[PDB]
């Protein structure tokens, strides 16, 4: 098809045909019988316009003017200049040629059969607004008027045509070929009395049917009403600017700093900065979570055979009986020889999950009856203050450990520049934070969310037993199992994936968990046993935690690996911005330096009140743990309050720029970020650390 | 030797091995062929649009040159601080684009020094700082909208052939001053030069022909399997590559090796192929790596 | 060293500083419930900042309408949406004027768009409210059940094929007296499962006939239920809804000011275009400053009154008919009734019991039973309410559904450029939710005054600014759509990240997909190379655990991992391996469009291509760019259940569940001995007892006189 096109018309044509078809918002490849159709029209009327011309009174010897193929928008000014300047109707659907003598616009068509129909119902369509001439494959001519077209037009155009109808059956394509009507064959619209009642019922008050508004928009002159209608209005509308100074900004949220609010509580699903993984060294062979747990037990046995528990803390309402039991038939089924990692005393399960104390579902009917059930008021979330844990999990989770636990594989080898520098970036980023506690803790995250999300697979009305383990690398070489404790996974009935399935997690871990009261008022805690590293004994907790969790919630954990994407993101945006100051990359010499640059420095933190200045590679490591930190605190508060403290510091950086910024509602962005520090331990803390930085900034714009 | 190809690496190759190569100057993508006058080098500071000062040699004199830049032709007219008449031919638009660009960059026109607005610390592969002169040189490679904004422009001459062209090599009245196409084009024999350390061309008299900053950036992959046998250079393939071939090279000679490491000296570990594979070693661990290695 | 990561921003500016801060441009998991209770407040808050307009009964549907277009102008900063009719129209006036030619050729455009479209294209689409069962259903099924009940109510548009017919069949079905339709009710079960007790009790659809009243149906179609989108339409204004929008998408794409349907990095040469050319058009000496303007409840105040009088301003020189196709879809969004949800729970603690209360039986109970935020709710909801727990709503939009419109009435707002000749000069850009706006004047006072000006015409235009949310500064640095351009720097607020796991098709599709993924993620949403490199390991790493095709030289073991491991033994092209056979991975920046078939081809093992690329091998049978060999299988796609008919007749005689419990004994006794493939049950139980009596008898469990028994028994079966 296409290639009939190519070769039966000028490029031009074809050209002209395809770039006024494309307008139409639709692939132009699929369907090209409407591309064969317009590129015919296009040189009929090419055609009907190269041989009649006028002169200063009229002779014969141009008076036919082409709209069809020029742009939409120039060809519909240009008729309506036409049409204005020869004091005539302008018809409401584009003409494909103007003729001067007539003074009338005039449409053409092409079609298979006999003319005299598609004449007819084109003059239906368009009433008596627009002459017509109409030429037909099988030899049919049609004219309005029979002084528009003369013999040699007429006889040029009917040999092209009843040639192209010829060569088309040569090549099977006029058996493809689709007729003309199609494209148009819905011209009829009539609106229905309940629609019409709908329109008239729905127009601006001043109106009392459809018929009004619609003569109003088109006769009406609006000009001028902008002004006349802001004149009367009142002064009181006003963005009220205000510029805005350096003292303006205040610390966000005092109330985090009134000692009077409670500490913030630890409700992270997993510990972070306290875990403790039973360490057990392996080949490197795969195996099952049961079977490693089993082993890991094994080796610190004495641990496994433990049964009375020295209790520590307990939670405000769990029982530490019920948790205990339960622990020890987890760690009984564990230590068993069946593959399966079922429990089979649900007893203790049942009951210590609060599962059993749901309350039942009855009929509408009742309750509406029934005058004792009303309608429960919501436990917004309580207001805490500042919490001095969070500042110790961002330090730690930040250092560099002796384990690593990140294995990606390979990439095809780099050639060009593009992919030497971004080569360049990854290895930098790698070596800095391959070892990096936040990213352990990031893939024991991981894993044990694929795991929890993989056992919901079948086993949804039974309780599951599941080793929090993970998988290290050391510098040596040689490769650890370590497992960080166990979970049991309830039912959940119900098949919505937004249906909470409570889990109760044992962790172990080895600090005391009455050094910070206010860090673990959720968690129940016991005292199992004690390790040898150095030939010291350090002792070991198990802190036992109910908590609850949908399959989306799931789904968010897996893809909480995105911490790494997100912080090589914001790395590589610190990159670009510092080789876009130059005009090449700043990769290594803002990493190791080069003989013209120095080894760019970072403003880490405070040490005693002063600033302390890192290498990039502790600006990495914080990066990362900060995304880590977010992704794991994440809540309503907290998207809310990074949206707009967006705002606030895109000001404060306006600020310092020396761009002179003006806030219109200065304390509508205030509440809107104060509304959202509640309870979030990540809110509250990066709301301090707001406050600290902008302190800073306002103590150091002073030089 | 056979064929009388290559840019400038092969001037320079030749140049150290010690072979028969064309006769022109060169400042990167344009060759030059002093035809008429001649200039003294200056050393003194001069002013940047962006505002640093930093010592250059300047060639002060008139000076008449058959500028040339891949196929376009021409010949440009140099003196202090201006850029009296360049001519050019046609070609690809970006041809005559690198030249006439390359033109301002060489004729030191101080308008051409006012149109710098970024830093220009360019560094090159070795890390060394360019000389100020190649570096205006890439910044406007990369910037060309700048300078020709900065020029200003000019009506073109009433010669038949003699027409502007703007910054898109668009024919227009407006023309970069100084700057004209001309249909009548320009005719396009060997020597021998020394080189010194720094790879740098330099004649009889001592004039610097060809720089080492004159090689063009432009990586591509060879049509035939070139092979080469020093290992000083293997780190340019592949990890893999260079521990498949520094292990055949322990391997054929292992002989050698034997007999060396039975004698218990320390020559044995100094060989180019083990400098070759070091680079492969991340560098924290190869002091640990190395002493594991020895002690077993 | 107490670490404080703001501190960074010291360093580094804090556009660059706050890169990518969210890794996900979709939703989280964890936004405040979008329930019943969010859905009333969403209506409370539309009609409360409409109260001023004129209140009325509608007389089709019977409900209450507010309608505040031509209002009294508000008197205080609060949201207000009366929006007048003159300062919309001249708005209109004046774009038509700067861009002559341009509503009529959109128009134009979108006609024959419309005339040439098919019904099919309502199927591209999220979900659909459907009507018939009332329920929020795929696009495909929708449209199916629609045209199903058209063609039982005398309506076959969807025969003829175009959208027009479909539309004109739409809007005479609003006018039958009753409509017939089907829809799905689901009965309990009685039928065996082996738990405990060989019965379980389940739920089972089948298919009714429904009629329906002329007034319940003209409810049901203009209803929004709901599912950062609050609601979703039905099949009844789809179509209407897409001419609108791509009439609107027509116009804005010649729209210098229009920020869409920009994407990619031309939204970053736009914006650097933008704030260039304000700069140079600059007074000498004068000062340019730039807003980055948000709105506050931009669906809660637009009307779709004044979205009906700008369809009619552009469509001034239109067809008439087709006029009336472009009104259709305002005039049935100012008649929009809003579905409240599931309802509310209601618990008693004493009693330990809990209940919920559904939407029609909202009020069934005292007000003084709910909590206060609820209480308060319901009592402004009131006059606003439905018998039928629906909620009358003329004004707002929720959400996005007219968002090209709406881009343009923003850039109308913004073309005015001037009030009562003063000496400021604004422009900017706009892109259905948010603008950033550059003025242009002498001092900064002459900019400001120009800044209020625009805010009150916005309110005019019944556009609210949010002042709560919005920032001026000197042009050069500002923020448009998650965007932060910073003199020439540009950096991202959002990005989206590849999602854990494979694409789902195959492995070789896998492979392709996952690719094209991160090849457009580096096109639009700008990922450094560094990143998609990475991107491209976390993806080959989730491949290969997915798939099981670890590398043919590691030294995991598994089930496929054997003949893995010996095809990479036995092959020498080992560089030319696929990497779901274990070989090496060789993808990179530069050749992320290629195949890795085509890719690895030249360095295939010749054995190895024909086995892979074998042109009649058994897995194959019979967007993205791959390969078609042995690793485009498909999976078994066949669940559900079909014979509906014979298998709900079979399942309700009776003597089904003893059929059952004499097949489970026989046939669970072992694991597998069941001749499948079609074979009779009979037959095969009859196969079955004939197997066990020659056992039987062999092993002399039997004697001669039983096993004789057992054939002729057996023998009156047919099958011995």
């Amino acid at each position: 098809m296409d290639t009939f096109i190519t070769r039966n018309f000028q490029t031009t044509i074809i050209q002209k045909a395809k770039n006024t078809m494309a307008e139409f918002s639709e692939d132009p490849e699929l369907q090209p019988a409407m591309l064969f159709n317009i590129c015919v029209h296009l040189e009929v009327c090419y055609v009907i316009s190269d041989m009649n011309f006028l002169d200063e009174e009229g002779k014969a010897y141009p008076q036919y003017e082409v709209i069809e193929g020029m742009p939409r928008t120039i060809a519909w000014m240009v008729q309506r200049s036409l049409a204005q300047e020869h004091g005539i109707e302008t018809p409401k659907y584009l003409a494909d040629l103007f003729d001067y003598k007539t003074k009338r616009f005039i449409e053409v068509g092409i079609t298979k059969g006999l003319a005299d129909d598609y004449f007819w119902k084109k003059k239906e369509k368009l009433g008596n607004s627009m002459e017509l001439m109409i030429f037909s494959y099988n030899q049919d001519y049609s004219l309005s008027n029979e002084s528009s077209l003369d013999e040699e037009g007429k006889g040029r155009v009917l040999s092209r045509l009843t040639e192209l109808q010829a060569e088309l059956s040569l090549k099977n394509l006029w058996q493809v070929l689709i007729g003309e009507e199609d494209v148009e064959k819905g011209i009829d619209f009539k609106l229905g009395q309940t629609i019409s009642r709908l329109r008239d019922i729905s127009v601006p008050a001043g109106f009392s049917n459809f018929e009004g508004m619609r003569s109003y928009i088109d006769n009406i002159d609006p000009k001028g009403a902008i002004e006349r209608n802001l004149a009367r209005m009142s002064p009181l509308v006003s963005v009220t600017p205000k510029k805005l100074t350096w003292e303006d900004l205040r610390p966000i949220g005092p109330h985090i700093y009134n000692h009077e609010l409670p500490e913030v509580p630890y409700n992270a699903f997993l510990l972070m900065s306290d875990e403790l993984g039973l360490a057990n060294m392996t080949e490197g062979k795969s195996k099952k979570p049961k079977t490693l747990a089993k082993e890991c037990l094994e080796k610190y046995s004495t641990l496994r055979d433990q049964t009375d528990p020295i209790l520590i803390m307990k939670s405000e309402k769990a029982n530490e009986n019920f948790l205990w039991k339960l622990w020890r038939d987890c760690v009984n089924t564990i230590s068993n020889e069946e593959m399966s990692n079922e429990l089979q005393k649900t007893n203790y399960a049942k009951w210590a999950t609060g599962d059993g104390l749901t309350y039942q579902k009855i009929m509408k009917e009742v309750a509406i009856d029934d005058e004792t059930m009303c309608q429960e008021e919501p436990k917004i979330p309580n207001k805490c203050r500042v919490a001095a844990w969070v500042q110790t999990e961002m330090n730690l989770l930040s250092t560099l450990t002796s384990k690593r636990a990140l294995d990606l594989p390979e990439i095809g080898p780099d050639v060009a520049p593009v992919e030497h520098v971004g080569s360049e970036r990854r290895k930098y980023f790698v070596n800095e934070i391959n070892y990096c506690k936040a990213s352990t803790v990031m893939m024991k995250y991981v894993l044990f969310h694929t795991s929890l999300l993989n056992e919901s697979n079948a086993s949804m009305g039974k309780y599951k037993v599941i080793p929090i383990t993970n998988r290290v690398v050391n510098e040596k070489g040689e490769s650890f199992d370590m497992l960080y404790g166990l979970a049991v996974k309830g039912q959940s009935h119900l098949r919505g994936d937004t249906d909470v399935v409570t889990v109760v997690t044992f962790e172990f871990s080895s600090t005391d968990p009455r050094v910070d009261s206010g860090k673990w008022p959720k968690y129940t805690v016991f005292r199992i046993g004690s390790l040898f590293v150095s030939g010291r004994e350090k002792s070991v907790y198990l802190y036992c935690r109910v908590n609850g969790t949908n399959k989306i919630q799931m789904k968010w954990g897996m893809e909480a690996r995105r911490c790494l994407l997100q912080s090589m993101q914001q790395m590589e945006a610190i990159v670009e911005q510092e080789s876009s100051i130059q005009g090449y990359d700043m990769t290594k010499a803002c990493f190791k330096g080069d003989r013209v640059n120095s080894p760019k420095t970072f403003s880490i933190g405070t040490q005693e009140g002063k600033l302390v200045k890192g290498s990039f590679g502790k600006a990495l490591r914080v990066i990362f743990t900060k995304c880590l930190m977010h992704y794991v605190f994440g809540n309503a508060q907290l998207e809310g309050f990074s949206a707009e403290s967006r705002r606030l510091l895109l000001l404060i950086q306006a600020l310092k720029d020396r761009k002179g910024p003006w806030v219109f509602d200065l304390e509508g962005m205030y509440s809107g970020i104060e509304e959202c520090i509640s309870n979030n331990p990540w809110v509250i803390q990066s709301a301090y650390w707001f406050n600290e930085w902008l302190g800073f900034e306002k103590e150091g714009s002073k030089v | 030797a056979a064929i009388d190809g290559g840019d400038v690496a092969c001037d320079i190759i030749r140049a150290a091995l010690g072979l028969k190569i064309r006769q022109r100057q060169r400042f990167g993508r344009l060759e030059l062929k002093r035809i008429s006058g001649r200039g003294f080098k200056n050393d003194e500071e001069i002013l940047i649009g962006n505002g640093t000062i930093q010592k250059i040699g300047i060639w002060d004199g008139e000076e008449e040159f058959h500028v040339r830049c891949g196929e376009c032709r021409g010949i440009l007219k140099k003196s202090k601080m201006k850029l009296e008449k360049l001519l050019i031919n046609s070609a690809k638009k970006e041809d005559m684009r690198d030249l006439i660009i390359l033109c301002m960059v060489f004729s030191q026109d101080t308008r051409m020094f006012q149109g710098v607005r970024g830093e220009i610390n360019f560094l090159n592969r070795a890390g060394q700082l360019l000389s100020p002169m190649y570096q205006l040189q890439r910044y406007f490679l990369n910037r060309s909208n700048d300078l020709f904004d900065q020029w200003g422009y000019e009506e073109s001459p009433k010669a038949s052939e003699l027409h502007g062209i703007n910054e898109s090599m668009n024919a227009s009245d407006y023309t970069l001053k100084g700057v004209v196409v001309t249909r009548n084009v320009i005719d396009d024999e060997t020597e021998k030069v020394s080189i010194t350390k720094n790879l740098s061309l330099i004649k009889r008299t001592g004039e610097v022909i060809m720089g080492a900053n004159d090689v063009s950036e432009l990586e591509s992959q060879a049509q035939l399997m070139i092979t080469y046998d020093t290992p000083k250079m293997w780190e340019m393939g592949t990890t893999k590559e260079l521990v498949q071939n520094t292990y055949q090279w322990v391997l054929k000679n292992l002989v050698t090796l034997k007999a060396q490491f039975l004698l218990g000296k320390e020559d044995m570990f100094q060989w180019d192929a083990f400098e070759a594979f070091e680079s492969i070693i991340p560098q924290k661990m190869a002091g640990q790596y190395s002493g594991f290695a020895r002690a077993v | 060293m107490n670490i404080n990561p703001y501190f960074l921003f010291i360093d580094v500016p804090i556009q660059a500083a706050i890169s990518t801060t969210f890794p996900y441009t979709g939703v989280p998991p964890y936004s405040h419930g979008t329930g019943t209770g969010y859905t009333i407040d969403t209506v409370i808050r539309t009609h409360e900042y409409s109260n001023k307009g004129k209140q009325y009964i509608s007389d089709v549907t019977g409900c209450t309408m507010v309608d505040p277009t031509n209002g009294p102008l508000p008197e205080d900063n609060e949201p207000s949406a009366y929006a007048q009719l003159d300062c919309v129209l001249e708005a209109l006036d004046r774009m038509d004027e700067e861009h002559p030619g341009l509503f009529q050729a959109a128009s134009q455009n979108a006609m024959e768009t419309l005339m040439v479209t098919t019904v099919d294209k309502l199927t591209q689409g999220r979900q659909t409210f459907d009507w018939t069962v009332c329920r929020n259903q795929p696009a495909a099924t929708a449209l199916n059940t629609t045209i199903t009940s058209f063609r039982l109510n005398d309506l076959n548009g969807a025969d003829k094929g175009g959208l027009i017919p479909f539309c004109q069949d739409i809007i005479d079905s609003l006018d039958r007296p009753e409509m017939t339709f089907f829809s799905v009710k689901n009965i309990k079960k009685k039928l065996p499962a082996k738990n405990r007790k060989g019965f379980l009790i389940k739920r089972i659809p089948m298919k009714v006939k429904d009629k329906i009243t002329k007034v319940e149906y003209i409810k049901r179609a203009l209803s929004l239920n709901t599912m950062r989108a609050i609601a979703t339409a039905g099949i009844q204004i789809r179509g209407f809804v897409l001419v609108v929008e791509n009439l609107a998408k027509n116009i804005c794409e010649n729209l210098e000011q229009s920020g869409l349907p920009v994407g990619g990095n031309e939204k970053k040469a736009k914006l650097s275009n933008a704030v260039a050319k304000m700069l140079s058009n600059c007074p000498p000496g004068g000062i340019s400053m730039t807003v980055t303007g948000d709105n506050t409840k931009w669906n809660e105040c637009l009307n779709p009154r004044i979205f009906l009088a700008m369809t009619e301003r552009i469509t001034r020189d239109s067809p008439i008919w087709f006029r009336d196709f472009c009104s259709i879809a305002p005039v049935l969004f100012s008649n929009k009734i809003a579905r409240l949800g599931k309802g509310f729970m209601i618990t008693s603690k004493t009693k330990r019991l809990k209940a919920q209360i559904p939407c029609p039986d909202l009020f069934s109970i005292p007000l003084e039973r709910y909590n206060e935020e609820t209480r308060a709710k319901l009592k402004k909801l009131k006059p606003f309410f439905n018998e039928e727990g629906t909620a009358s709503l003329s004004p707002g939009m929720m959400m996005g559904m007219f968002n090209m419109l709406s881009t343009v009435l923003g850039v109308a707002a913004l073309g005015i450029k001037n009030i009562g000749n003063k000496e400021y000069l604004w422009d900017g850009l706009q892109s259905s939710d948010d603008f950033a706006l550059f003025v242009n004047a002498k001092d900064e006072e002459t900019c400001m005054e120009g800044i209020n000006d625009f805010y009150r015409t916005c309110k005019l235009l019944g556009i609210n600014m949010s002042k709560k949310k919005s920032y001026c500064n000197e042009t050069g640095m500002f923020e448009f759509t998650s965007m932060f351009y910073r003199d020439g720097f540009v950096s991202n607020f959002a990005m989206e990240l590849p999602s854990f796991g494979v694409a789902g098709v195959n492995e070789s599709a896998d492979m392709a997909i996952g690719m094209t993924i991160i090849k457009n993620n580096m096109i639009n949403n700008g990922m450094g190379p560094a990143t998609a490199q990475t991107a491209i390991q976390l993806f080959i790493a989730d491949y290969r655990y997915t798939y099981k095709c670890h590398r043919g030289d590691s030294k995991v073991e598994g089930k496929r991992m054997k003949i893995i491991k010996e095809l990479w033994e036995n092959t020498k092209g080992r560089d030319g391996l696929l990497v779901a056979d274990g070989g090496p991975n060789i993808y990179n920046l530069r050749n992320l469009h290629i195949p890795e078939i085509v890719l690895k081809y030249n360095l295939m093992d010749p054995e190895y291509k024909g086995r892979l690329l074998h042109p009649q091998n058994p897995f194959v049978g019979h967007d993205y760019d791959a390969v078609s060999g042995t690793h485009s299988w498909r999976t078994k796609r066949n669940r559900s259940i079909l014979n509906t008919d014979q298998r709900n007749m079979i399942l309700e005689e009776q003597c089904y569940a003893k059929c059952c419990n004499l097949f489970e004994a026989c046939f669970n006794s072992a694991s597998y001995r069941k001749p499948v493939g079609q074979h009779s049950m009979l037959e095969a139980m009859a196969h079955r007892l004939r197997m066990d009596a020659r056992l039987d008898y062999e092993s002399g469990r039997m004697s001669k006189d039983d096993f004789e028994k057992a054939m002729a028994h057996l023998g009156e079966i047919g099958y011995i």
